């Protein structure tokens, strides 16, 4: 698991 | 519900977002503030496993718990 992953924004 | 067939109907460049759209509300229930970061982390997992997690609450919870512990450990490491 990568703690640097891009943050999800929901639609 | 999201199925393998539905995911395969989508343009390949859209498949992770289809998963993220369904994963997020569940992860947000568990972790309201950090859901966005956790969802980002899990989307790196292979699509078949993500589909399974969407329909198996125990499986999702256990992966979310891992993500949270890794994020917290990284916080201490960046400190």
């Amino acid at each position: 698991l990568n703690p640097n992953a891009k943050v999800w924004q929901e639609i | 519900p999201l199925t393998a067939s539905m995911l395969a109907s989508a343009p390949p460049q859209e498949q992770k977002q289809m998963l993220g759209e369904r994963l997020f509300p569940l992860i947000q229930a568990m972790h309201p503030t950090l859901a966005g970061k956790i969802t980002g982390m899990l989307l790196e997992i292979d699509n078949s496993e993500l589909l399974h997690m969407l329909e198996s609450p125990e499986s999702l919870r256990s992966k979310v718990d891992e993500a949270v512990a890794v994020l917290q450990a990284h916080q201490a490491k960046e400190a």
